[PDB]
């Protein structure tokens, strides 16, 4: 259904019914209930909506974006060669955000997995978002309403400059 | 309504002040207009600065509600003195001593809990001690570090 | 897992299908109160399943069925928190508000729009559902300001009396200063978190917590209508009974309780926070339970009883208890709701009279609503092994051996000898001595929908905290080793209270006239407090309004300084212009003049 | 104090007319003119369970069966606890017990 | 505008009210009730009116010190618990004028006993407006009292939103 | 656009050829068509915008309020055809005229490419709203409401044509997809200083800012139903589209003249809401309601965030709709009382009972209640003025509890008490008038299950 390597899950471990009462369990005998009355009809109909969609099976595809030259090999106001560069930082952008939402998802499925236990069980996934924050907001935070590629290739550039400066004078 | 019958400019003469309190349906005695600053009161009344919470509410008011009679003039700041809004009726305590015990009440518990924060109630206890260097692993330390050992004796 | 998650969620479907006939689909007004009536005690018996299964195995899960919108690296989604906090609120809730419907459909009978108070009693309780299990908080504040207009619009329920409007209006204004401690919460977990989520909020676990916690406990001193705050909730009992029941026990007060509680995880770090929110409990738990004292109307008693109580629970979120807290609103909430219902019964029967000196002899003549009153009033102060037992006295306990402020903790014993006094004061001038109340007596509490209501809370009330301890896991170390002098304190206090209420009221019977002292007035009149505030703040607000506002700036000086100055510059222009004789000799003149100057001034001729 | 005669007299006038204004309330018998045991507790009980927690579940269980559940990290449950001396039933694994406790 | 016997009367009933409200018990107030006649009777027959006036000046000083800070008030009564809770269910009968004809037509008899009161109003109302004209004075009037009809088959004048008003309990 | 402009031209034949009695019938059906396809718009892509030839564009700021112009056609027909009845019948159809040219010169103004095109149909819609209140109005304070209106916009407009022509000069085009590409940065001079001035005033007049608002409060009690409701609803956001676009150019010195903008804006929106409970004509209310409104919009543009950007899309969307509601439910009272003093009549909740519920809705949705999408839009700026000061918290604070004050005041006033003993005429609401209300609400609270396409280009 979705791709595990992208949405991990731990291997589950559940325990096995070790009773230790006499008295009959109301959940065993309701979750009985609920599998003949809730989920035997449910499945039918499902699986007669099955039937029709396996007679009508019909396929849709993920668009596919060839690379195009970035803003960083645009001439100055050359608006062919800038609108292309633009429209591909934007759709980049887009799926940058994408991007940090799939790890976002990944740190708040663990805290809610490893219950108590989740300050020490969930480090690898807060360091892996610590980290993507920190690469999408040196890409993009501040760039204002009105951003552009341009506006990010400056950004890029201070922080580049910034960087030499430092190495230099250590 | 007709320009006559509308709010004119502050009343100068006396034939002024009598005109004036008759277009608000007034007696020449009871009307006062404001002061006349640069505020832009014209010659409108100055009423009493009641609320209408004050009004006799067993007198058979044509607009009960709001205890109004028609054609009565009604104060500039009648909105505020809606019986929803401000009410000015008198009260029990006189308001000053009403705010010396409010604000005395205030002051003196706000004091007392800087006391109170000062000089804690606590039991004749030593701190709580946890296994394991007092739980770094578990209270999310880096595994890749050492802690200075945490050891807890025997009593 | 399946059934744990499809049966929380058509708890909550459930109540919202009386309201979805209300588009006349399948729609029979014949007893649309009875129907809704009948959907809340399902609802009930669902919920129950999830909460077995809590109680269990410990099961808890997250439900984030819809994607709502993302806003770049914020994805917002409709999600429910099933956990220990939901899954034990919502039936306590759903059984309470079972028992309120059905007073209601007794209480409500002769009003003409009975069918429209029982769907708004509906959304009042689908509003708190949404606050109670949301893992968001912008799906939090939905259910936050969702309860807060169903209560503008319940306690403005007989919208002809004007000071059931004012009242209305009043608990909006006090609520929505404390949703600026709201907004601002949302806005630092947004900037400083990247989130509303409460997943990720616990999980970064900021250490600088104090401005977002500042807001969170500033919006709870609103809902939950603490110190300085708080005029608005006993000013709430304009409602019908029903709607000061369902108010104050399972869904608007508890509610700013109910969002500390959630954020815990922050809380129980900050010990700053913990010292404010200590000693505001305080204050509002001595201040109310005073004012309480000297309380005629039996409503406005039972509604200071609640601030007083929810001090307390204020208090135990102080001292860092937040499971006890949380098992403090579920046992407040059965014994609180049956007092209302047990005074709505008595103000029935007394041809709507609330003042308790104008009460009395009703012990024989009401003997099951007598025996509520007295089984409510021991739960409230305490009794051992009712279902306030079960929280109130760990709640001391807790607070006695704890490292907490002296004077809050001080403040906190002495209101709880004031809950042993003005449970006392209704006892004993409601029930006993001689009747006070007109001479045509029309006394009468056997209709069933009384007494199955006010049954069924009875039960809760001497069960409910017993069967609640004894299912709940563990998730602190209580502490249970204590001198014996910080074991009782609760239990003496609250006695020597009933000793100390039972001579002041035997002293009301002597030959004696006493004259008011400065405590009496300041203990009647609430301290003043909305005396002051409510005609100081607004008359200044709105004399503002008009002279400065509206009349000095927007009628005069705006008017003044552009559009009035530039039309009379441009009018005494124009006169200047066109004010000319007509004289073909003056015209000529004025040539010679302009071509002089055009050379000896300007050098035209250059 | 008291009514003047004259004062007495419109309120008796008044009186009457009200009295027969309030009389004039009354419905007649045909209005409104309308135009054109335990058992039977257990079926509104049935019906009611039927059409109010059957039906909704079947379409909750559904929706999140076959939409919800079909996603990533929709639904997400709290691992269950597992404690000294419990037995797997996803692996078979055994969990061994807690060290010997001292006397206490 | 309230004599001087009016003043004292009204004084006496207030204090008794915030004497019933301190008392609390039947037993007690009716003991104070009496102690509290006995002083207006003390000073019944006083004579000079200057002393009078001066003795109710002082009692209206000594009821404002002694009086309950949160007297009891009748449901009913203004500033009372019930007071206007039931007028959002007064409709003005005018509204029926306005109901559609399939709605008249579920009460046939109600609404040709309401016609027959709008025909009284109607056949009235040159009369009520010409006996106020013949018996108000050149300047106006100088009270709002109102007179009662002088001839038979005459309505009192101004009678109709007084007695077509609306219940105290419309529903 | 043509398949959107032709159609509305069309309209003006179909109104001048209809039969006599068919004129409202006619009008109001093919305008609801019109409506309709409006929707095709919605085919916007995550990149680029929906570029249809060398004048007209529509993206995700233009496309929600194209379709809100639109959709309000007829119900401005509707309001305005019973105060209307009794005018001749040519005289009806020029009032009809009017109507469907400011929707022509409106559709066209959101979509110009050029910004020179953009000022002359933004400047044209100065004639056709002049005329429906100077000729339509009902008092004489509407000849001074008409020049108010015009020499306020005017004042502000004239140095934005120099401006935008001057820009031309300099950078050699004024269509705004070559801007977005050719922009340079705006450098600190006085020089610049008065080009920022001369290209954001005119936009602020219209907003209107707090200081240059007085024309707003004027020209709603004069003008008729129809022209409130356009005024309102729509022209209020040629100003906040026209800052939207042309702050693209003015960077980075709106870093700083924006902060007088923020001060009469943060402050003028706590004067207006305060305003607002003192007010004692109920058309009036509702005016400075707008002021206040539009001062966190003025807000949100000028900080200059995606969350600021976002939130001001919102929230003119939907004070569009819920401020022309307000004014439909004024005005059916005053046809009623003929008048529009708001303590006059009282209690009509007991009369009206209908009518009471939307009057409770207009009011919820003024107060922002969650999830209103007139809440999602004040939450975003209020979450990115946060970021941008954390004191402007108390102000959005304070000013979101008069919000709620001045609203509840107003149903109150007029809904609930007792009503008023001699006001007889209260007859039962139409048909039209509950139809009129229900085409506010319902659209308004049905964009809160899909808010993404009123939140702009920056979603
Ligand atoms: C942060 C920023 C704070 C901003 C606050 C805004 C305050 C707005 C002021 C109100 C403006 C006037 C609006 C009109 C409302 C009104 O006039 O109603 C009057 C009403 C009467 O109420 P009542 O006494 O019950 O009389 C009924 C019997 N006839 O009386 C009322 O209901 C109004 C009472 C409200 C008065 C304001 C009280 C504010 C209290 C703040 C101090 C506490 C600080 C926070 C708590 C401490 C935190 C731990
Ligand atoms: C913080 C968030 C706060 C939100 C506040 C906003 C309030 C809005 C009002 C609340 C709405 C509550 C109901 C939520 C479910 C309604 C939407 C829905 O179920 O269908 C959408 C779903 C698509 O799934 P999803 O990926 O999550 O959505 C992406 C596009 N938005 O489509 C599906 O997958 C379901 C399709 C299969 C349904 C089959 C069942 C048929 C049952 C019989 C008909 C009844
Ligand atoms: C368990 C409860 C713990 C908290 C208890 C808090 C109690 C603290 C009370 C502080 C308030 C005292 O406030 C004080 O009251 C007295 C009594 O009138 C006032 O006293 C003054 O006013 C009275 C009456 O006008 C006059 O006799 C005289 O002018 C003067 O005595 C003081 O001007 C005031 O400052
Ligand atoms: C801030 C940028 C925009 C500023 C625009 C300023 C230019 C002027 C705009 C309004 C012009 C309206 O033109 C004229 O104005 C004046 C007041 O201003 C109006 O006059 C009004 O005020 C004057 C003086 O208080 C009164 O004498 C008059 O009775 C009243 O009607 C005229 O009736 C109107 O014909
Ligand atoms: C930012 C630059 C904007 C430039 C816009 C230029 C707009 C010029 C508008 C017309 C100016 C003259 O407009 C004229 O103003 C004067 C006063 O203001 C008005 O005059 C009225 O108010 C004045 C002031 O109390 C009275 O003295 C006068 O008796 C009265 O008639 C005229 O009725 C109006 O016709
Ligand atoms: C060589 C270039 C010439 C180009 C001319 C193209 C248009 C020629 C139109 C000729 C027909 C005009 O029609 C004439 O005007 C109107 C509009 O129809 C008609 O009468 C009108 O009454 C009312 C409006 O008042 C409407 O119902 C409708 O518009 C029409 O019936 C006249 O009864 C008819 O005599
Ligand atoms: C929100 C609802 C709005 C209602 C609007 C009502 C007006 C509807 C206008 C319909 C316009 C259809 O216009 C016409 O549709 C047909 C489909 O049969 C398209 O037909 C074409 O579509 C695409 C084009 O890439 C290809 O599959 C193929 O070339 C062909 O099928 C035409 O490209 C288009 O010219
Ligand atoms: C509602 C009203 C809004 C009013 C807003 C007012 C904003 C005021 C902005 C002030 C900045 C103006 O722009 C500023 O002007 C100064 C001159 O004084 C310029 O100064 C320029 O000439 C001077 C010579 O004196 C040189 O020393 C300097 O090197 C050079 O920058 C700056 O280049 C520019 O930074």
């Amino acid at each position: 259904s979705w791709d595990k390597d992208v949405y991990p899950e731990p291997p589950r471990r559940t325990p096995a019914p070790s009773p230790q009462t006499s008295l009959p369990n109301p959940i065993t005998y309701l979750t009985k209930a609920f599998d003949l009355l809730v989920d035997r009809p449910v499945t039918l109909v499902r699986e007669f909506i099955e039937r029709q969609h396996a007679k009508n099976k019909y396929y849709y595809y993920h668009r596919e974006f060839r690379r195009v030259p970035d803003i960083t090999e645009c001439q100055e106001k050359d608006v062919l060669c800038m609108f292309e560069a633009e429209m591909q930082w934007r759709r980049d952008y887009k799926v940058d955000q994408e991007i940090v939402n799939i790890i976002q998802e990944r740190l708040k499925a663990c805290q809610q997995r490893e219950g108590e236990s989740h300050r020490q069980n969930c480090a690898k996934e807060l360091e892996q978002f610590t980290q993507v924050v920190k690469a999408y907001q040196d890409r993009y935070h501040d760039l204002g309403a009105h951003y552009s590629a341009r506006k990010c290739l400056a950004k890029q550039k201070q922080r580049m400059l910034a960087e030499r400066k430092a190495a230099k004078e250590a | 309504i007709t320009k006559d019958m509308l709010p004119g400019p502050y009343p100068k003469t006396p034939e002024e002040r009598a005109a004036a309190a008759k277009k608000y349906n007034m007696r020449v005695e009871d009307y006062e207009p404001y002061p006349d600053d640069g505020t832009g009161y014209g010659d409108y009344p100055k009423l009493p600065d009641r609320s209408q919470q004050e009004r006799d509410p067993w007198y058979d008011w044509d607009h009960p509600d709001l205890r109004l009679n028609w054609g009565e003039p009604m104060h500039w700041d009648l909105d505020m003195y809606i019986r929803n809004r401000v009410d000015t009726s008198p009260t029990p305590v006189n308001w000053n001593l009403m705010c010396k015990h409010l604000f005395g009440f205030v002051a003196f518990m706000l004091f007392m809990f800087w006391v109170g924060e000062t000089y804690p109630a606590y039991q004749p206890v030593g701190p709580k001690q946890y296994p394991y260097n007092n739980l770094y692993l578990e209270r999310g330390g880096d595994p890749n570090k050492e802690p200075e050992p945490v050891v807890h004796y025997e009593i | 897992m399946n059934m744990f998650s499809s049966l929380s969620l058509v708890t909550l479907l459930l109540l919202t299908m009386p309201i979805m006939m209300m588009s006349f689909n399948t729609y029979k007004p014949s007893n649309y109160p009875l129907y809704v009536k009948t959907a809340i005690s399902y609802a009930f018996i669902t919920s129950m399943i999830p909460t077995m299964m809590f109680i269990h195995s410990g099961q808890e899960l997250i439900i984030s069925n819809w994607h709502w919108l993302t806003i770049q690296t914020l994805k917002l989604s409709l999600s429910f928190k099933m956990d220990y906090f939901s899954m034990m609120f919502i039936p306590v809730a759903l059984f309470v508000t079972w028992s309120i419907m059905e007073f209601s459909m007794w209480y409500m009978y002769s009003d003409p729009n009975i069918n429209k108070f029982f769907k708004y009693l509906l959304l009042f309780l689908i509003t708190m559902l949404i606050l109670v299990t949301a893992n968001n908080l912008f799906q939090l504040f939905i259910g936050w300001e969702g309860v807060g207009i169903m209560s503008f619009l319940l306690i403005g329920w007989w919208y002809g009396r004007a000071d059931a409007n004012t009242a209305a209006l009043q608990a909006i204004l006090y609520n929505r200063i404390g949703d600026i401690g709201f907004i601002l919460a949302m806005a630092w977990f947004l900037t400083n978190l990247n989130t509303w989520d409460l997943q990720q909020i616990f999980m970064l676990n900021p250490s600088d917590s104090n401005m977002p916690l500042i807001g969170l406990a500033l919006a709870a001193t609103g809902k939950s209508a603490q110190f300085g705050l708080h005029p608005w909730l006993p000013s709430a009992m304009e409602g019908p009974t029903p709607v000061s029941a369902l108010l104050h026990s399972s869904t608007m007060v508890v509610a700013g309780i109910f969002l500390l509680i959630r954020f815990y995880p922050l809380t129980e770090n900050n010990k700053y926070i913990q010292s404010i929110t200590l000693c505001l409990g305080a204050i509002t738990t001595l201040f109310t339970a005073m004012c309480a004292l000297t309380q005629n109307d039996i409503k406005k008693i039972i509604a200071f009883s609640t601030s007083s109580q929810l001090g307390l629970m204020m208090v135990t979120i102080g001292i860092n208890q937040p499971y006890l807290a949380f098992l403090h609103i579920c046992t407040h909430a059965f014994f609180k709701a049956m007092l209302f219902m047990c005074s709505g019964s008595i103000i029935h029967s007394l041809n709507d009279e609330q003042d308790i000196r104008k009460m009395g002899g009703l012990f024989k003549a009401m003997p099951f609503t007598t025996t509520a009153l007295i089984v409510g009033s021991l739960a409230l102060t305490g009794m051992p092994f009712l279902t306030g037992f079960y929280s109130k006295d760990l709640i001391i306990e807790a607070a006695n051996t704890s490292y907490t402020n002296a004077w809050a903790l001080l403040m906190t014993l002495i209101a709880t000898s004031f809950t042993a006094i003005y449970s006392t004061r209704i006892i004993f001038f409601a029930l006993l001595g001689q009747p006070r109340f007109p001479t045509l007596v029309n006394i009468n509490e056997n209709n069933p929908l009384l007494i199955n209501s006010i049954k069924r809370l009875l039960i809760g009330s001497l069960f409910a905290g017993y069967i609640i301890s004894n299912n709940i896991p563990p998730t602190t170390i209580p502490q249970m080793t204590m001198p014996y002098y910080l074991k009782t304190t609760a239990l003496i206090v609250t006695i020597l209270g009933f000793i100390l209420a039972l001579e002041i009221s035997n002293m009301t019977k002597n030959l004696k006239y006493h004259y008011p002292s400065n405590a009496f007035k300041f203990s009647t009149l609430l301290g003043y407090f909305p005396t002051i505030m409510h005609r100081l703040a607004p008359y200044m607000n709105l004399s503002m309004s008009q002279k400065s506002a509206s009349s000095l700036l927007d009628l005069i000086w705006l008017e003044a300084i552009l559009p009035k100055t530039i039309s009379l510059a441009q009018m005494k222009a124009s006169t200047l212009v066109t004010n000319q004789k007509g004289l073909i000799k003056l015209y000529f003149l004025s040539f010679l003049i302009t071509i002089l100057i055009s050379m000896i001034l300007f050098n035209f001729h250059e | 104090s008291g009514y003047t005669p004259e004062e007495k007299l419109r309120l008796q006038q008044l009186r009457e007319l009200r009295r027969r204004w309030l009389k004039d309330q009354e419905l007649s018998p045909r209005e409104p003119v309308l135009p054109p045991n335990v058992i039977y507790k257990t079926y509104r009980h049935s019906i009611f369970a039927f059409t109010h927690v059957l039906i909704p579940v079947w379409i909750i269980h559904y929706y999140l069966k076959y939409h919800v559940t079909t996603k990533p990290y929709t639904i997400v449950e709290k691992k269950p606890r597992i404690f000294p001396g419990d037995t797997i039933l996803e692996t078979g694994e055994v969990i061994p017990p807690m060290k010997e406790f001292p006397d206490q | 505008y309230l004599t001087h016997q009016q003043k004292v009367l009204r004084l006496y009933k207030r204090a008794l009210r915030h004497l019933e409200s301190w008392c609390i018990h039947r037993d007690k107030y009716r003991y104070f009730a009496c102690l509290l006649r006995a002083r207006f009777d003390e000073h019944k027959n006083e004579k000079d009116m200057v002393k009078a006036t001066q003795l109710l000046r002082e009692a209206e000083e000594e009821f404002w010190h002694g009086q309950h800070p949160q007297p009891y008030i009748f449901p009913e009564s203004p500033g009372g618990t019930s007071y206007e809770r039931y007028e959002c269910y007064k409709v003005p009968e005018w509204c029926l004028d306005d109901w559609h004809p399939s709605e008249k037509a579920m009460y046939p008899d109600y609404f040709a006993k309401r016609e027959q009161w709008k025909k009284l109003r109607r056949e009235s109302w040159e009369r009520e407006v010409k006996q106020l004209q013949e018996e108000t004075p050149v300047g106006g009037p100088r009270t709002e009292a109102l007179p009662p009809a002088r001839k038979q088959g005459d309505l009192p004048p101004l009678w109709w939103h007084i007695v077509t008003r609306p219940r105290e309990r419309p529903m | 656009m043509l398949k959107y402009i032709i159609p509305t031209i069309m309209l003006m034949p179909l109104t001048w050829l209809s039969k006599n009695n068919m004129i409202w019938v006619n009008s109001t059906a093919h305008s609801l068509l019109i409506s309709f396809t409006s929707l095709l718009l919605m085919n916007q892509f995550g990149d680029n915008s929906l570029n249809f030839s060398l004048l007209f564009f529509s993206d995700s700021l233009s496309t929600p309020l194209l379709i809100l112009t639109m959709w309000l056609l007829p119900l401005m027909l509707m309001a305005s055809q019973h105060h209307l009845s009794k005018e001749n019948l040519t005289r009806k159809k020029l009032f009809i005229t009017m109507l469907i040219s400011l929707q022509l010169f409106l559709i066209m103004t959101f979509t110009a490419m050029e910004l020179i095109l953009f000022y002359i149909l933004f400047e044209a819609t100065l004639v056709p709203t002049l005329i429906i209140i100077t000729r339509w109005g009902n008092q004489t304070e509407r000849l001074n409401a008409g020049l108010y209106f015009l020499f306020y916009t005017l004042a502000g407009s004239l140095p934005l044509l120099v401006a935008l022509i001057y820009i031309q000069n300099t950078v050699g085009s004024l269509n705004f997809l070559m801007l977005q590409y050719w922009v340079q940065p705006v450098h600190n001079s006085w020089s610049n200083v008065f080009m920022w001035l001369a290209c954001m005033m005119a936009f602020m007049v219209k907003m209107p800012l707090y200081g240059l608002h007085l024309w707003l409060p004027k020209a709603h009690v004069e003008a008729p139903i129809a022209g409130s409701m356009v005024l309102a609803a729509v022209l209020l956001k040629l100003g906040g589209y026209g800052m939207l676009r042309i702050t693209l150019i003015l960077n980075p010195m709106t870093d700083f003249m924006a902060y007088p903008f923020i001060m009469l804006s943060l402050w003028g929106m706590i004067m207006t809401s305060s305003i607002c409970l003192r007010q004692t004509d109920l058309k009036s209310l509702i005016a400075y309601s707008s002021v206040s409104h539009m001062a966190l919009v003025i807000v949100a543009i000028l900080i200059q965030t995606p969350w600021s950007y976002m939130g001001a899309t919102a929230l003119m969307i939907a004070h569009g709709l819920t401020s022309s509601m307000l004014f439909c439910l004024a005005n059916s009272n005053y046809e009623r009382i003929h008048s529009r003093t708001m303590i006059l009549a009282r209690g009509l909740q007991t009369l009206l009972p209908l009518m009471a519920t939307w009057w409770l809705l207009a009011s919820l949705t003024n107060l922002a209640l969650p999830p209103t999408i007139n809440l999602i839009g004040e939450l975003f700026v209020v979450m990115s003025t946060f970021s941008w000061s954390n004191i402007t918290i108390i102000l959005m604070g304070v000013n979101m509890v008069i919000t709620a004050l001045y609203s509840l005041y107003m149903l109150i006033m007029t809904q609930r008490g007792k009503y008023t003993y001699h006001i007889n005429n209260i007859s039962p609401s139409f048909t039209r008038e509950n139809a009129l209300m229900s085409l506010h609400i319902l659209p308004l609270l049905l964009l809160t299950l899909n808010p993404k396409i009123i939140l702009g280009p920056l979603y």
